[PDB]
């Protein structure tokens, strides 16, 4: 589920 | 730096330590106000996405400039390659630039110097003789006898250029060859003669090309230019035997 | 850290759904920090006020006037002393970056262009060590008492 | 007959005809400008399909609508000159009607309440300017075009390198103007896959299985069945006798009762024969053959209910058991043969993981963006937003039509977003292209790269731009209440006016216009670049498009690029090209009907011409269209061949139709090799534009429409008689019949002398008529820059002579005589400017007063008391232009000099000098100042003396109009009232303006009257209101900057002569810097004194292969020996009858031309007007490639008594033999470029210092030193020398403390330094130290 | 193409023989154009791998050279032995062909006399010394490198030979852009 | 071969000048070099004598002082 995402903001949302 | 006019005109590292100040500096509140672990651990989390855009800005989302759009240009990016060093391998003072022309009367070790340039790049040596031989009584007024051009510095100027050889250099400078000293005759214009033979080792043909000229100014740098690089020295190339001072 | 304010003050016995007083602590902070790490030459936070009245009140004179606003119908339209709007204007301009690539996009950029001024002509620094001369020179040439108090003077 | 024609007739050889004439040169910029801002009551491109893109605005749900009812353009408040002077742009306002409804928010939708928002203004548009260049900034600036691919399908190959095995990998594309792409493609594995914009790839199916389509549906579509029976015999399969291509079968061959072929014997067309008349329908097969197949559909377990096999499953001989006896009966299998019909859709479906529509969704959204958790609502959301969704897709008007002509489909209307019906067609006609029946479409093709001119750029920067406003107005009508606003509190101007304003001012494309001639400016305004927003990238692109397609014939020029990074991505259009509706270009072509030659002209586009057969522009016609040889040469399939007579379609225009406006203008272009003619293209644009030019002595004959179709010429523009000349203005008293039909009068043409161009040369004009000259429609009244009479003069024609002299002319290098620089024919002019702002400092304001400290009288003396310079004060380097003192305080001066005070008494500085003295070399006379002052502050005396000087001719000229054009009133109605009442002696006694009572009778005569008596009160009532709003304008303050309190501007008329240095050159590519300015009588004379007045090298003619310059040589001689045989002929006065004798024998004179000027001209006072043009030399003419042949030249020379072969013996100049085996001499016409030596030599010894890093620059009136580059280095460790490379970068550049030493050392004659370490490694330690790491040194 | 242009620059060439010869006018700029920045990535290389390199000593002493045979092209001779050992040291002094006739002695500088009097002799090879294989610690020694400089003396100590050979490689590059039956193998010699 | 052959070298400023740098200070600030300045294009960015020409006579001396007199 962690699909390589970097940016915080896709990581804050998620 | 202030500009003229109003606007300064900032570094692009004072746009990325108030990024940097700003949220470890908040960062230091929540620890105090006791937020839960869901912002805090989004803190710390962002705090180091600005760390590392410091050292080297690129290799994370790219956080482009505010207030414009193109990438701020962080530490590790000012010592990578421009194709040449950030420090020396640099520009010069006393050059010059000039559209080269002919002049076949001149001898195989000599080039023009016109009386505009040379006044100006043997400066502060025409200083030494206007206070040397007594003809201003201090180094300001010997500053507004140059600029008046009295018909006395004309004079001055030639014993300065006895026997102090310059150095003309082309653009794409290939090979060793195209650096060579050269000794001036002072003419009147504005292009730098040269003698017909020796516009074969720059590969300079004559419709347009400009040349540098430096000069060598301490008193071991004019016999470097007057025993290595003189132009009667390199009568071969040294990439082979062959001559290259053939007549063209 | 608003809304973390907010619910530290909360109060249901009034009625009102949390939203519609959370709505208020949140968006107090974001146009409290906007003003304070937004600039890089910092502008205090009662000016920001007064900056943003000039252009939601020279962009109402823009619609009716037509044309453009000039320097003086502000002066009118608001309460201001007729200076004040001079001075409010050579504010809120930001810095130019040091990097912006000049005409062409030669391998050229503003920073390579800004001279520096502290530094001083290696002429006006060759008189001032010339002048010792003349004062060390000429000042020699008097007596002895006479010229000590002439130097410590 | 034209009456310019009379005046100066050019003699034209050349033989073809001309069917076609050439076309307004600027049709590229000044009509798809028109286009933009048009009312356009319809749905083409313009403003008016903009808001139509955007409006009605639909709320958020709250239904309050917003729509679009018509805008309109108010004018410029500005007029042109006036928006170059002030310095602000040439703009117009903008102004929308935006009704606002609000639907009831419960009842009915019906009309329940609305505002008609009175003219919402949003934005100012800049305009164009007549000539078709913009004025953004008191700049001209000017838009070249683009040239990028257009939107469609674009199925391409990229063989050979990919997997270093072959396996040509096709691909498909699909590029929209607006929203995502796709990108269909192959592997090494014939599995098709599919893409977005650049992602991750994936299996082609996985977007078929998202548009709702199962594994039957996707094997329905791509293949063909094979239907099996089983009646309990040994399963025959059934068989179409066509299904046997190219089979190799290995069973026993039955069918319809034959045997047909061998058990292991491929198949024949003859076997094939043996089928149809057989009706071969069904055969029978083995059961162990059915193992190499794969199901055609769902077969499942009809007895049972669980699912025997799936589609995509080949079969296994179990199964046909578990077929056998399951109760089914219809079999099918999958047409699939490996030589044409591959299986590529097979194996795509088994690599495919997902297998319903919502699981590929969510296979699309896990890698369209990554990270993020899919949903449900969100992912059917995302893909019909990506594509199908008519706001962020838009193929295109022209992108449909590129769309539905690949695919061989019908029309070219069409919805502008994808449908399930167009992915589907562009992978089987990507799948023909793998199986051989199809092919590939390379890009370089020009019919796939339209052309956008500027008013189709300008609206995409304008839309979106709307839709910045579309973003707030919602959430103002659906957030904000909907009570008492009106539909201009939602409406904002200065994000829509910035989305446009920022284009026109910084651009790829929006430059600066090069403007030194009549030909730099009209050849920049037809550039084809191909970089730019959305294009291509110099360092990117390689040979690819750097190249010459065989479709560039007739629509590109193919000589005429620059040299540099670029060369091959700015490609100047052609002369008679045009542009497509959709932007394809064309060129015409004469339609050749089935014997004749018709002159009914067409446009071909670049996909059509490719198809018929076309001949050449020299091939000959006998008078009435009929191709004298029976075969011809033609060009069909981009290719050339020769065709039958009766077998070619078209014929092209003329001879100069392949080349550009620039390289039409080289005579004998047809002799030149295409690299040095190359450079003659590039050298023309450079010319500097001298003091008054005269004329091509061997032109080309298309001059006349490049000093036309641009606008520096002043042509008249109503045919009529001179009435008064003036160096300034022109007074055109209009003829009869084009006279408007009620108050009319006359014409007026205002000039415009010295005046600054953007190189800072002159653009000055002058008349070139005298009173009494019948004007006509489209002749010309005033020179400009380089034209002359209306031809276009680049430069001036020197008699020129090729051989070696003394050395002085070594390399390409040039002499010049003497009599080249008195003359002063090559002194041009040039217009510099200076500006001197007085800024509002925090520490107090600045000045301009005329008092400065410690300045002597010897430098006060041109300016006047007031501060400014006066105007005409010759100056020189180093005088004083403006006197300006800035406040300065915080002296703190040193212990020494604070001696040298107290010692004489020198009063401290209170206030700094810091005015504004002229740039070092230069000199000139101060023609024009001009005083800019914030509206506050007062004007001081010399901003008034100014002011009123040009307040009196504001109203002169504004009223002294009528005072004038009322002289033509009263003429029309003097020459018209004399009947209906005897009033011509009375007319006077009865007062002109006293004429409102009486009148004449009913007629135009009386209707007149009134005519000129309502705007007669008017022109005392509108008219005189015309003088306070220019007398406003003037009085007023100004919009400057913020803190700048006034500024002031200067200008130089500095006249700078030719010299060495200097940078001549011809037409053929021919540079050379001139090497020596001779004395008058060091030059070759000829036989009767006569120096020669250049002398080129002939050294260089071999190796460049340029021999146009040594024929231009002589029939430039040939045309100045009439101009020696007439001028003795007209000097003795011998008669208007020998002249016409001569004069005619100099016009006929050719092999079959089309020229046949004389014998119509008039008796004696229009011959003896020609024959005294050309006194100085006849005009020859060769257009590009009908040029004049060499027999044609020598016959010339020989009715001139020049010696045929064109050389003749000169004798030296300084000793006086003569030099054996003669020489040439003729007549070149020499530009000279505007590489000005002055321009190019500076030179430094100490200055300015950089701010970051202590090196030199150039910033404070010295330029930076050299640049002693990397390379340089090496060339001083290449000899031992390591004196000369220490001193050349510590103490020369950058060291601190180090350097301030070495100048003491040198003013004292002590010739020695002390190095020290750079201050350019000092910041590389402190650089180093900021990241973790810790650089130092050791010591030792 | 299968047709060739047929007409010289004398007389004219109509358009369509002028649009075919604009083509390799094009090729042939947009190649000089970029023969500059890739030889000009070259010698930035080859100039700073051999940077380090300066003739540091007087005499090795090392006993092991090379052998330097002319070139032999098929039936011809791309460049005679003379002028590929001209200017160097001899390895193992090479007699006549007969033993023992020793006419250029143990290592000497083959100038414009030595090769001669190695030309009237009949030899076929000579074994050099060559920088390859020189014994030095950081650098090369004299004798090692040879005779060449613009000079014609031997090299000098000190002198900066790293530096000087990476530009004479790079130099050239600029124009570095880029009978078919062969049934008898025919030799005129015998 | 020769780009692969100059970061490999000795120092750690006559890579770091023309090579990749941000791969040659990372490996040489981990083991903690030592670049002794015997070289050209290491010594030309110091600006002091390069060893080789005119320059290399006074650094016959330098090298004959330490770890004597
Ligand atoms: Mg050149
Ligand atoms: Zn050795």
């Amino acid at each position: 589920e962690i699909g390589r995402t970097t940016d915080p903001v896709r990581m804050y949302m998620r | 730096v202030p500009l003229d006019g109003g606007r300064f005109a900032t570094s692009d590292l004072n746009d990325l330590y108030r990024r940097v100040i700003n949220r470890n500096n908040r960062l230091k509140r929540l620890l105090d106000l006791a937020a839960p672990d869901i912002i805090v651990r989004n803190e710390k989390r962002m705090l180091q996405e600005a760390v590392d855009a410091l050292l080297d800005n690129g290799r994370r989302g790219r956080a482009i400039t505010g207030s414009n759009k193109r990438p701020l240009k962080s530490l590790a990016d000012m010592i990578k390659g421009k194709q040449g060093r950030f420090r020396q391998n640099k520009r010069v003072d006393y050059s010059g630039r000039s559209v080269i022309t002919v002049g076949p009367y001149l001898r195989l070790h000599q080039c023009g110097l016109p009386k505009k340039m040379a006044l100006e790049l043997f400066k502060p040596f025409i200083y030494g003789k206007l206070e040397l031989r007594g003809l201003a009584t201090t180094i300001k007024a010997a500053k507004k006898m140059v600029e008046r051009e009295e018909a006395v510095v004309w004079d001055i100027l030639d014993e300065v250029i006895r026997e102090h050889p310059v150095l003309l250099n082309r653009a794409p400078t290939l090979h060793r060859l195209g650096i060579q000293a050269f000794e001036p005759v002072l003419i009147e214009g504005k292009a730098i003669q040269l003698h017909p033979l020796v516009c074969a080792a720059y590969n300079a043909d004559f419709d347009g090309d400009q040349m540098a000229v430096h000069v060598p100014l301490t008193l071991e740098a004019q016999l470097e230019a007057r025993a290595l690089m003189m132009s009667t020295n390199n009568i071969l190339s040294p990439a082979n035997g062959e001559p290259i001072i053939v007549p063209s | 850290i608003g809304l973390m304010k907010a619910v530290d003050k909360f109060e249901y016995r009034r009625g009102y759904k949390f939203s519609t007083y959370a709505t208020w602590w949140i968006r107090q902070a974001i146009t409290r920090s906007i003003a304070d790490q937004a600039r890089t030459i910092r502008i205090p936070v009662h000016m920001i006020e007064t900056i943003n009245k000039l252009n939601r009140i020279s962009r109402q004179m823009l619609q009716e006037m037509g044309r453009e606003p000039t320097p003086e119908e502000l002066a009118e339209r608001m309460l201001m002393p007729e200076d004040k709007i001079r001075k409010v204007l050579k504010i809120a301009k930001e810095p130019i970056s040091m990097e912006t690539p000049i005409g062409d996009d030669e391998d050229s950029h503003l920073g390579d262009f800004i001279e520096d001024t502290t530094l001083e002509l290696p002429l006006d620094s060759a008189t001032t060590e010339s002048l010792r001369a003349a004062t060390h020179d000429v000042l020699a040439g008097l007596t002895a008492r006479e010229a000590k108090v002439l130097r410590m003077r | 007959y034209s009456y310019t024609e009379k005046k100066r007739i050019r003699k034209d050889f050349g033989k073809r005809p001309q069917v076609l004439d050439v076309p307004y040169l600027l049709s590229i910029q000044l009509d798809s400008f028109q286009k933009f801002i048009e009312q356009d009551p319809e749905g083409q491109y313009g403003l008016e399909a903009a808001f139509r893109s955007v409006f009605p605005i639909q709320s958020y749900s709250g239904n309050s609508e917003l729509q679009y009812v018509s805008y309109r353009l108010g004018e410029p408040v500005f007029d042109v000159q006036e928006c170059q002077i002030r310095g602000v742009t040439y703009s117009a306002p903008l102004r929308v009607k935006l009704r606002l409804v609000i639907y009831e928010r419960e009842a009915p939708e019906g009309t329940v309440k609305d505002i008609k928002e009175q003219e919402v203004y949003m934005g100012e548009i800049p305009l164009m300017t007549d000539n078709g260049t913009f004025v953004i900034n008191g700049t001209e600036r000017v838009i070249v075009s683009q040239l990028h691919r257009s939107p469609g399908v674009f199925f391409d190959s990229d063989k050979g390198k990919t997997h270093s095995s072959g396996k040509v990998l096709y691909n498909a594309r699909i590029i929209p103007y607006r929203g995502s792409w796709l990108d269909f493609e192959f592997d090494p594995k014939d599995n098709l896959f599919v893409r977005i914009d650049r992602r991750r790839k994936l299996p082609a199916t996985i977007i078929l299985r998202a548009l709702n389509y199962t594994t039957e549906q996707i094997l329905d579509l791509f293949f063909e069945k094979v239907i099996f029976e089983i009646r309990d015999n040994k399963l025959q399969m059934e068989l179409v006798p066509e299904r046997l291509r190219g089979e190799t079968a290995s069973f026993d061959i039955e069918a319809n009762g034959k045997v047909y072929v061998e058990k292991g014997r491929r198949i024949t067309a003859r076997h094939i024969r043996q089928l149809e008349k057989d009706d071969v329908k069904l055969i029978e097969v083995p059961v162990e053959y059915i193992a190499g197949k794969v199901v055609a559909k769902d077969y499942i377990d009809e007895s049972t209910g669980e699912l025997i096999c799936a589609a995509n499953m080949e079969l296994s001989l179990d199964l046909l058991a578990k077929l056998s006896q399951s109760g089914h009966k219809r079999i099918e299998t999958l047409f699939t043969n490996d030589l044409d019909h591959g299986p590529y859709i097979s194996e795509t479906l088994r690599v495919d993981p997902t297998n319903d529509r919502l699981s590929a969704l969510v296979e699309i959204y896990r890698m369209m963006r990554p990270g993020e958790p899919p949903t449900r609502e969100a992912a059917e959301s995302l893909f019909e937003n990506l594509f199908f969704s008519e706001d962020r897709y838009d193929l295109s008007a022209v992108g449909r039509m590129k769309f539905n002509r690949s695919l061989l489909r019908e029309e070219i209307e069409g919805s502008g977003i994808l449908s399930k019906d167009d992915i589907i067609d562009v992978m089987k006609k990507l799948i023909d292209i793998r199986n051989g029946k199809g092919e590939v479409d390379d890009i370089d093709h020009l019919g796939n790269r339209r052309i956008r001119s500027v008013g189709e750029m300008a609206e995409n920067q304008f839309r979106v731009g709307l839709v910045r406003v579309e973003r707030a107005v919602k959430e103002r009508l659906s957030l904000g209440d909907l009570d008492t606003l009106m539909p201009q509190d939602m409406i904002n101007a200065k994000p829509i006016s910035a989305a446009v304003k920022e284009f026109f001012g910084s651009s790829q494309l929006s430059q600066f216009m090069v403007q030194n001639n009549p030909l730099s400016e009209i050849t920049h305004k037809r550039r084809i670049s191909a970089l730019g927003p959305g294009g291509l990238t110099r360092e990117r692109a390689g040979f690819e498009v750097r190249d010459v397609h065989p479709t560039h014939y007739g629509r590109v020029c193919p000589i005429e690029t620059p040299e540099g990074p670029n060369i091959g991505l700015i490609n100047s259009l052609s002369v008679y090209a045009q542009t497509n509706e959709y932007g394809f270009l064309e060129t015409p072509y004469r339609k050749v009907t089935d014997g004749v030659v018709t002159d009914e002209i067409h446009y071909l586009s670049a996909i059509e011409e490719g198809n018929y057969v076309i001949a050449q522009a020299n091939s000959n016609l006998d008078e009435e269209g009929h191709f004298v040889e029976d075969l011809v040469t033609c060009r069909s399939k981009g290719e050339s061949s020769l065709f039958s007579r009766d077998q070619v379609d078209y014929m092209d225009v003329s001879t100069q139709q392949v080349v550009s406006v620039g390289a039409s203008l080289i005579p004998f272009l047809e002799h030149d090799d295409a690299n040095r003619a190359l450079m003659g293209a590039n050298m023309q644009r450079q010319a500097v534009p001298t003091l008054r030019a005269d004329k091509p002595l061997v032109g080309t004959g298309m001059e006349r429409a490049v000093a036309v179709d641009s606008g520096v010429t002043a042509v008249a523009k109503r045919g009529g008689v001179v009435q008064y000349v003036d160096a300034s203005r022109i007074v055109i008293k209009v003829n009869e019949d084009e006279m408007y039909p009620g108050e009319a009068g006359i014409d007026i043409y205002n000039l415009t002398k010295y005046t600054r161009s953007n190189q800072n040369t002159c653009i000055n004009q002058m008349p070139c008529v005298s009173l009494g000259e019948p004007v006509e429609r489209g002749d010309v009244l005033a020179d400009g820059p380089s034209t002359d009479l209306g031809e276009l003069a680049l430069g001036q024609n020197m008699r020129v002579a090729f051989m070696p002299w003394n050395g002085y002319n070594f390399e390409d290098s040039i002499l010049v005589s003497e009599r080249v620089v008195q003359e002063d024919r090559f002194t041009t002019i040039h217009i510099q400017e200076l500006a001197c702002v007085s800024r509002d400092t925090k520490l107090g304001p600045e000045e301009i007063t005329a008092d400065i400290p410690n300045v002597g009288e010897a430098a006060l003396s041109k300016l006047d008391e007031s501060g400014i310079v006066y105007i005409g004060a010759e100056v020189t380097g180093g005088d004083i232009l403006v006197g300006k003192v800035t406040p300065k305080g915080e002296t703190q001066l040193t212990p020494e000099e604070k001696l040298l005070r107290a010692i004489f008494g020198e009063k401290a500085s209170d206030v700094k000098d810091s005015s504004l003295r002229v740039p070092n070399g230069v000199s000139g006379t101060v023609i024009d100042v001009q005083v800019f002052t914030r509206d506050g502050v007062e004007k001081d005396k010399r901003a008034l003396e100014i002011e009123e000087m040009q307040l009196k001719q504001a109203k002169k000229d504004l009223s002294e109009e009528l005072q004038i054009l009322e002289a033509g009133l009263f003429s029309r109605i003097r020459a018209v009232l004399v009947a209906g009442g005897v009033e011509a002696e009375k007319l006077d006694k009865l007062p002109r303006d006293r004429w409102l009572e009486l009148g004449l009778t009913d007629e135009e005569k009386q209707n007149q009257l009134e005519q000129l008596a309502e705007q007669y009160d008017e022109l005392k009532h509108e008219f005189e209101k015309k003088l306070e709003a220019k007398r406003r304008k003037i009085t007023q303050g100004d919009d400057l900057a913020p803190g700048v309190l006034k500024i002031v501007k200067v200008y130089l008329a500095v006249k700078r002569r030719i010299q060495p240095g200097d940078k001549m050159a011809g037409r053929h590519g021919n540079k050379g810097v001139i090497s020596k300015i001779n004395p008058i009588e060091d030059m070759p004379y000829d036989e009767n004194g006569t120096p020669v007045d250049i002398v080129l090298n002939p050294l260089g003619v071999p190796s460049r292969m340029n021999i146009g310059q040594i024929l231009e040589t002589h029939l430039g001689m040939a045309a100045k020996g009439i101009g020696d045989k007439i001028n003795a002929m007209l000097k003795q006065q011998q008669e208007v009858a020998k002249l016409r004798e001569f004069i005619q024998r100099a016009y006929d004179l050719g092999a079959d031309v089309r020229q046949k000027v004389d014998l119509s001209t008039f008796s004696d006072e229009e011959v003896m007007r020609l024959a005294e043009n050309l006194r100085k030399g006849m005009p020859i003419a060769t257009p590009v490639f009908d040029g004049a042949k060499e027999a044609e030249i020598k016959e010339l020379l020989k009715l001139g008594d020049l010696p045929t072969s064109g050389q003749i013996r000169l004798y030296d100049g300084r000793t006086g033999e003569q030099f054996e085996r003669p020489v040439t001499v003729g007549y070149m016409y020499m530009l000279k470029l505007n590489h000005l030596v002055d321009d190019k030599m500076h030179a430094r010894s100490t200055g300015s210092y950089s701010l970051v890093t202590q090196q030199p620059l150039g910033g404070k009136a010295q330029f930076g030193g050299q640049r002693f580059g990397e390379m340089e280095v090496w060339a001083l460790e290449a000899y031992g020398a390591a004196y000369t490379l220490q001193e050349m970068l510590t103490v020369k550049s950058d060291d601190v403390n180090g350097r301030t030493k070495m100048y003491k050392n040198i003013v004292d004659g002590n010739h020695q330094m002390e190095p020290g370490m750079p201050e350019s490694f000092n910041v590389l330690l402190k650089e180093i130290r900021s990241l973790g790491i810790n650089i130092e040194l050791e010591d030792e | 193409i299968e047709t060739p242009i047929t007409a010289n620059f004398r007389e004219g060439l109509n358009v369509l023989q002028y649009f075919i010869s604009t083509h390799g006018a094009r090729k042939g700029l947009a190649d000089t154009a970029l023969k500059t920045a890739n030889s000009g990535y070259l010698t930035r290389r080859l100039v700073d791998v051999a940077q380090d390199l300066v003739v540091t000593e007087d005499d090795c002493g090392t006993h092991e050279g090379i052998m330097m045979t002319p070139v032999i092209e098929g039936g011809d001779v791309k460049e005679p032995l003379r002028d590929r050992v001209l200017g160097r040291v001899t390895a193992e002094d090479v007699l006549k062909p007969g033993t023992a006739d020793i006419l250029v002695p143990r290592n000497t500088l083959l100038h414009e006399q030595w090769c001669d009097l190695l030309e009237e002799n009949s030899v076929d090879a000579v074994k050099v010394r060559s920088v390859v294989s020189c014994d030095t610690d950081f650098g090369v020694c004299a004798h090692c490198y040879g005779r060449d400089l613009a000079r014609g003396h031997i090299i000098n100590k000190g002198e900066a030979i790293g530096v000087i050979a990476a530009q004479s490689i790079g130099e050239p590059g600029t124009q570095l852009t880029m009978a078919a039956a062969e049934s008898s193998i025919q030799v005129k010699n015998k | 071969g020769i780009t692969k052959a100059s970061l490999a070298t000795e120092s750690f400023i006559s890579a770091a000048s023309f090579q990749e740098t941000t791969r040659v200070l990372t490996e040489a600030a981990v083991a903690g070099k030592r670049d002794e300045l015997r070289g050209l294009k290491e010594n030309v960015i110091v600006g002091r004598l390069i060893p080789a020409g005119t320059g290399y006579a006074y650094h016959q001396d330098r090298m004959r002082r330490r770890a004597a007199g």
